[PDB]
């Protein structure tokens, strides 16, 4: 997310067991980095 | 017509008041951009009770 110019990153990772979708559970991300860039973003795309 | 750029003669022998001097330049301008560069803090000691 944007937030006053800064990139507010946050960040999780756990090992699940999914078939497909979305597992039934409760989790909470922790903060990775922020980045005081301040350019404006209308779009995004994935790297595969 | 002439060839604008011309040459510094650079040798040990000149006198002192045409040596070359090495010249820094600091440019400091302050936009609407956020702050990050701040000059050097200073940590003090630490107590307790």
């Amino acid at each position: 997310k944007n937030i006053d110019g800064y990139f507010k990153i946050y960040s999780k990772h756990t090992p699940i067991n999914l078939v497909r979708g979305l597992p039934q559970g409760f989790s909470a991300l922790e903060p990775l980095v922020d980045l005081p860039i301040g350019i404006n973003i209308t779009r995004f795309q994935t790297l595969h | 017509c002439y060839f604008p750029l011309q040459s510094y003669g650079f040798q040990p022998t000149y006198g002192v008041g045409y040596q070359p001097y090495r010249v820094v330049v600091l440019s400091f301008e302050l936009l609407h951009a956020p702050a990050t560069v701040c000059g050097p803090k200073k940590s003090t000691n630490l107590v307790k009770n």
